[PDB]
DNA sequence: TTGTGCTTATCGGTAGA
RNA sequence: AGGAGAGGUAG
DNA sequence: TCTACCGATAAGCACAACTACCTCTCCT
């Protein structure tokens, strides 16, 4: 599966503060949401300005209102761009050595003055005493799409995070069952690369906010790969819960022992085999 | 209905209930991130624009799926009360 | 919107949403009848009929061999594999 | 992304940079004509997200997310628990403050934190 | 004639893979700009004026510039002289099954036969590219297969026509084989076999397998059906039906649902339930199928006020709406409203064929 | 740097919790060590060397497990050979290796070739951030000894193969350090069940 | 006339049936044929148009 | 139980230096029908 | 036509001798 | 006697 | 410094796309 739906629950110490759950959930959503650089910038243009510097400097103008709404600053986005340029640096397979980004409130651009409260971001390409990057097509086709795809917030793995409300969660709390209705977050992550597990990347992204997310009840929504994270028993329990939910949605009434027998039959060899012929053959083997 | 006057009253009540349900759906359609500046407790001069644009709400609803789900949920919630009128306008001898 | 698009960029797809004020006793408007036919055309299709049968057959092929033993355990017919040590029923007759 | 035709032969011009001239120039390959450039602009594109054309209506891309709803808070005018909460700035205040909107169809009341 | 907009994969490196405009004519894959300059165009500005995009979009301009660069790189000095004609002739001759005609004659009959002039077809190509760019930018809606506006139905004038054509071709093949076998080593009646076509028609009517409209093999089914004699209503509704052929029965698309184009043409409230749910549509009571008109409408259009298409490509159109007759650019009109009003007035006086559709849209300006 | 310090603190806390759950006589001071106390005892730089320690079983002092932290990621055959030579010199039969990146296939083959003589367990640093055992979905796991396994097999009169199976790659099996041929006891919130490691 | 899109109103039908001497709602008082007692609720009666299908009983006997 | 069709006659001329081709089924009440 | 499993076939890949 | 193409009934 | 198997991607190549029944019409 490419969606790889996750489920994160809030910790119990946030209830002491007034409206602590809502503030914590909003902070987690703001921190762990992918925001592309193209969504913030409005007008991107290349201006001919004339380690030595190369010509064809790029201009990115961003309105201050957009930054105010997103609670960001020009210095923060410049730092994020530099960090992401130095993080991978796998693309841009050309004569590139360093990339320095400068911030200016007002730029010497007389082409248009429609917006007076727009901050300009200047990106300058550096060449190692060569004119291999002197053409405009190469930069326009490689560097411009690279910066627009760079996320200024969140992580490249997380697709979208939505805040939901539930009354019968899959992972019940030990004590304090009197609380009728809690608040949790659902996280969807990209599955472009299967080399690394989505949960592994999610744990590394939440390092600054490890205390906020209650890891005692957080669990992936998937069934197949949840056994590799929390064991076969947790996957069986989540499968039973999902089967009960499906039966309830169907409108019919089914006794518990049937569903328990189904769960124990489909997970007898330590893994949830499929209903196809290959799964049965593997189970018999 | 017992007579023609009761039928006319029921027709008017149904029309008003449908209008109220449509208004409720239009109000519920505003629960998005685009109208966070308008939903806040402040001074906005575009109050009349959200009301006068009656023919655009249906077009915006038919294009989005989440908006359609919210609209149908609100319509069911507001139409339960409309369906509740059968016990008021229906006699005890009604076979249905 | 019924005439292709409303011209507000040109759209290509729509999610129909209509409210019919009239009832069956009064008489359906031809456009209302068209809307009702469009809405109800889904129930007349022959699709999705094979899914319950295929699912039932594939589940039967897995759960046919399961039977209860004289010792009280739940065992599979292939090799007497132990599925459950004790039946998880909540009573009342064993 | 800009283009212009030289007045000599009416053909497209490609931008180029000369180290000695230190100025932007345009010359076409059809005729040996070089003209001075204006505004020193070789590319100007408004950033838009209209990449998946004729595909955003069928598949829900979720361009505008829905606001979250909570049931812990209780409304004042009516005794309804469901409400919409979000963060937005005030008229003149700084920072983000929490807001609440009642979900009761008959109430229509909004209050701050 | 196919104009395709896609990323360039021929003689393109990793850095340059932007979208370019290509032409698929006689399986030659000719760049669009070479074809533009081959059809009596000697200026880039004139070619841009022919493609009257009338909009400000960066993607369209980038695609046009990329196409120009691809055309320049493919053929050197193509603008000067007639190198584009030589290049397209070489591309045509490079096909597995090239036409017997030369380049000077292939462009007159195999390329837009409706337009006689070699420069008017260039304007038609420019209009086609303009429509493609408008559709790509989102200003123009794409055609849908569910609507009846873009669909036609054939009952007997075209279904039997292709069967007759293929049976006659087979009979001609057999006759020429017999003639070659008999010439080397007889009345004309013995040379032509009179049973082949009759047997083929009998087989087609009995088995019900009809020839595919676009494929020699893979005969279609469900074309010929039996009548019902249980009651006259059954045999009346069996005669008045419309069938649409789909690749698979499990999924079709949006054809199974009613469309606003069904208003007054086919019955949207009645349709068979089952596998062919919505594919078979019963025709309405006031439903008629138009037939080909033997009279010539072109001669009567100039009398109403239509102005002929300009031959020169340098002269642009200011506000003259385009007039298309059966997909052919026949001329231009100054005012569309008065023109269509006069056409309708002439039609209502029995001066024009009674089965003729007159469409006027201000969005497309045609 | 401080992020790496707190990451290593979490890893050490989870490792100590796992060792205490496995019964290796972990002191309460190490279990109840706070982040501030850990940083104060850490010093200026850890260099992934102060985490190396040796622990012995509570019941028997002869059995001991040594925890090894490599200095750099992407270890090779030479590092594994040095580690196994150190194990042979110190006379230890079990070891836990916590690495930052996935092991070299040659290193994996070397580990699998010498698995008969000594048992080696590998753990990623990302997997030890959250304690698997301390979860509401995971039930109580109890490892049965040889005598209890024999009693279980004799009571139901069943073979080892005719039992529900659990793979070695499962996180619980690696958390409890279970080898092939051992049964476990599971209590669900009561009916119990047993799983056979295969 | 019973034109599908030109159906007469319900009030017109009720008035037409009332002018014929019957109840305006289409229901008439009936008496049980087995005992002769009068039923408490009126029964709706009307000459509808029915059809006979080609599916018979003996055609399905196997 | 025979085919209701009509014969086709067209002149064919051969040069060096009305024949029957086939029968098309005839629809009832067509341009050629009794 | 698709919808997933399933077995060849090619691009690079880093590690150890 | 045996196979392929259509239409139809029940859940 | 020259070879081993080893990760992800293209391209064929397969099975599978509901039960229970009834007619007619065409071959072979
Ligand atoms: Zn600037
Ligand atoms: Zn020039
Ligand atoms: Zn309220």
């Amino acid at each position: 599966q490419r969606e790889q739906t996750m489920s994160l629950y809030l910790s119990e110490y946030l209830s002491k503060k007034k409206h602590g759950f809502e503030y914590g959930s909003l902070e987690i959503k703001n921190h762990l949401e992918k925001l592309s650089f193209s969504e913030i910038v409005s007008t991107s243009m290349i201006i001919f300005s004339p380690v030595p510097l190369s010509p064809w400097v790029c201009h990115f103008h961003i309105s201050e209102k957009v930054l105010k709404r997103k609670q960001l600053s020009a210095e923060s986005v410049v730092s994020s761009l530099n960090e992401q340029y130095k993080s991978r640096n796998r693309e841009l397979k050309l004569d590139i050595v360093d990339l320095d980004i400068q911030n200016t409130n007002h730029c010497s651009s007389d082409d248009q003055a429609m917006k007076d409260d727009n901050v300009c971001i200047t990106v300058t390409v550096v060449e190692a005493s060569k004119h291999s990057v002197l053409e405009l097509d190469a930069i326009r086709l490689v560097l411009i799409p690279f910066l627009l795809d760079s996320p200024v917030k969140g992580d490249q793995g997380i697709k979208k995070v939505n805040i939901l409300w539930t009354d019968r969660p899959k992972a019940p709390k030990r004590n304090g069952n009197h609380l009728a209705g809690e608040l949790y977050l659902k996280v969807t992550m990209y599955g472009d690369r299967g080399k690394r597990n989505c949960w592994t990347a999610l744990l590394e992204t939440c390092l600054p906010i490890m205390d906020m997310i209650d890891w005692g009840r957080s669990h992936p929504d998937n069934i197949r790969q949840c056994c590799s994270v929390y064991g076969i028993d947790a996957g069986r329990s989540i499968f039973v819960a999902n089967l009960e939910s499906a039966v309830s949605d169907t409108g019919k009434e089914i006794l518990r022992e049937h569903l328990l027998l189904v769960a124990d039959s489909l997970s007898v060899t330590g893994e949830f085999v499929a209903l196809n012929a290959k799964g049965w053959s593997k189970q018999r083997q | 209905s017992s007579d023609l006057q009761s039928r006319k009253n029921l027709t008017e009540e149904i029309s008003y209930g449908l209008r109220e349900a449509e208004q409720v759906c239009n109000k519920q359609q505003l629960m998005v991130e685009s109208w966070r500046d308008f939903l806040a407790v402040n001074g906005e001069d575009k109050e009349e624009d959200s009301v006068s644009d009656l023919a655009r709400f249906c077009y915006e609803r038919q294009k989005s799926a989440t908006l359609s789900e919210l609209a149908v949920s609100a319509f069911k919630d507001a139409y339960r009360d409309v369906q509740a009128l059968a016990y008021r306008y229906g006699d005890q001898s009604n076979s249905f | 919107p019924l005439r292709g698009a409303k011209g507000k960029t040109t759209t290509e797809s729509y999610v129909p949403y209509g409210v019919i004020e009239n009832s069956f006793l009064t008489g359906l408007n031809p456009l209302e009848s068209f809307v009702h036919s469009v809405t109800s055309r889904d129930s007349s299709f022959s699709g999705n009929a094979d899914l319950p049968g295929t699912l039932s057959r594939r589940l039967m092929f897995f759960m046919r061999d399961i039977y209860a033993a004289y010792d009280g355990t739940v065992r599979n017919s292939f090799g007497n594999q132990l599925v459950q040590f004790t039946y998880e029923t909540d009573g009342p007759v064993e | 992304s800009t283009m212009k035709f030289c007045r000599e032969c009416n053909n497209i011009l490609y931008p180029k940079e000369d180290k000695e001239q230190k100025i932007l120039l345009y010359a076409c390959r059809n005729c040996d004509h070089q003209e001075v450039a204006d505004n020193s602009c070789v590319y100007r594109n408004e950033v838009h997200h209209s990449v998946s054309e004729r595909t955003q209506i069928l598949t829900d891309v979720a361009s505008d997310p829905t606001l979250p709803r909570t049931k812990a808070v209780r409304c004042s005018k009516c005794q309804h628990r469901e409400a919409v909460f979000f963060q937005a700035t005030a008229r003149g205040e700084e920072g983000m403050t929490l807001f609440f909107v009642c979900c009761n169809p008959n109430c229509g009341h909004r209050w701050r934190e | 004639f196919i104009v395709r907009l896609s990323e360039n994969e021929k003689a393109e490196d990793y850095k340059r893979r932007e979208k370019v405009l290509t032409v698929y004519f006689l399986s030659t894959e000719i760049p669009v700009w070479l074809l533009f300059f081959a059809l009596g165009v000697s200026s880039d500005k004139e070619a841009m004026d022919l493609i009257a995009f009338d909009g400000d979009d960066a993607s369209i301009t980038n695609s046009l510039i990329a196409s120009i660069h691809v055309a320049d790189a493919v053929c050197e000095a193509f603008r000067c002289g007639n190198n584009a004609l030589t290049y397209v002739e070489q591309q045509i001759k490079s096909t597995k099954f090239p036409p017997a005609e030369s380049v000077d004659e292939c462009l007159h009959l195999y390329l837009f036969p409706g337009l006689q002039s070699l420069k008017k077809k260039a304007r038609f190509l420019g209009y086609m590219v303009k429509c493609l760019l408008n559709s790509y930018a989102g200003k123009r809606k794409c055609e849908n297969r569910d609507s009846f506006r873009n669909k036609r139905i054939e009952l007997a004038g075209e279904l039997l026509e292709r069967e007759i054509r293929v049976h006659l071709a087979h009979a001609r093949r057999k006759m020429t084989r017999a003639m070659q076998k008999h010439l080397s080593g007889k009345p004309i009646e013995h040379y032509l076999d009179a049973s082949v076509i009759t047997n083929g028609l009998s087989r087609a009517f009995s088995t019900g397998a009809w020839s595919h409209p676009f494929r020699k093999m893979e005969r279609v089914s469900g074309v010929v059906a039996n009548l019902g004699r249980a009651n006259p209503l059954q045999t009346l509704i069996d005669l008045r039906r419309t069938r649409q052929q789909v690749l698979y029965t499990g999924k079709v698309g949006d054809a199974r649902y009613p469309h606003p184009s069904h208003w007054g043409r086919v019955c949207f409230l009645s349709t068979p339930d089952g596998e062919n749910c919505g594919l078979v549509k019963n025709m309405s009571l006031l439903g008629l199928v138009s037939t080909q008109s033997l009279e010539s409408v072109v001669e009567k259009l100039f009398a109403c006020g239509m102005e002929e298409l300009m031959d020169d490509t340098c002269t642009p159109l200011f506000g003259k709406h385009k007039v298309l007759l059966n997909g052919d650019w026949v001329g231009l009109c100054a005012d569309s409203e008065s023109f269509v009003a006069e056409l309708k007035s002439r039609r209502r006086q029995s001066e024009l064929p009674r089965e003729m559709e007159i469409k006027r849209d201000k969005d497309d300006n045609e | 740097t401080e992020e790496e310090l707190k990451r290593l603190y979490r890893i050490q806390k989870t490792l100590m919790q796992m060792l205490r759950d496995r019964g290796y006589f972990i002191a309460d001071s190490e279990l109840t060590m706070t982040k501030q106390q850990f940083i104060r005892k850490h010093g200026d730089n850890m260099k992934r060397e102060d985490l190396v320690t040796l622990k012995a079983k509570r019941n028997d002092n002869s059995d001991q497990l040594y925890i090894f932290f490599p200095d750099e990621a992407k270890v090779g055959v030479k590092t594994m050979k040095m580690y196994t030579n150190r194990m042979k010199s110190e006379n230890v039969f079990r070891a836990i290796l916590v690495v930052q990146q996935n092991l070299t296939p040659f290193a994996r083959t070397c580990i699998s070739e010498i698995s008969s003589k000594f048992h080696l367990e590998v753990f990623q640093e990302a997997e030890m951030l959250v304690n698997i055992k301390e979860h509401v979905l995971v039930p109580e796991h109890q490892v049965l000894t040889t005598e209890e396994k024999k009693t279980l097999l004799e009571r139901y009169t069943v073979k080892e193969t005719q039992l529900p199976r659990i793979q070695v790659t499962d996180p619980i099996a690696r958390y409890f350090g279970l080898k092939r041929g051992q049964v476990v006891k599971i209590i669900r919130p009561r009916y119990v069940t047993y799983r056979y490691v295969v | 006339h019973a034109t599908p899109f030109s159906t007469p109103g319900v009030t017109e039908i009720t008035e037409q049936l009332h002018r014929a001497g019957f109840s305006r709602w289409g229901n008439e008082r009936v008496y049980n044929g087995r005992s002769g007692e009068m039923m408490r609720s009126m029964i709706f009666m009307g000459p509808t148009f029915y059809q006979r299908l080609v599916h018979m009983s003996e055609d399905k006997v196997k | 139980n025979m085919t209701y069709s009509a014969r086709i006659k067209v002149n064919v001329q051969v040069e060096v230096f009305d024949i029957l081709i086939g029968s098309i089924p005839v629809m009832v009440k067509s341009i050629l029908c009794k």
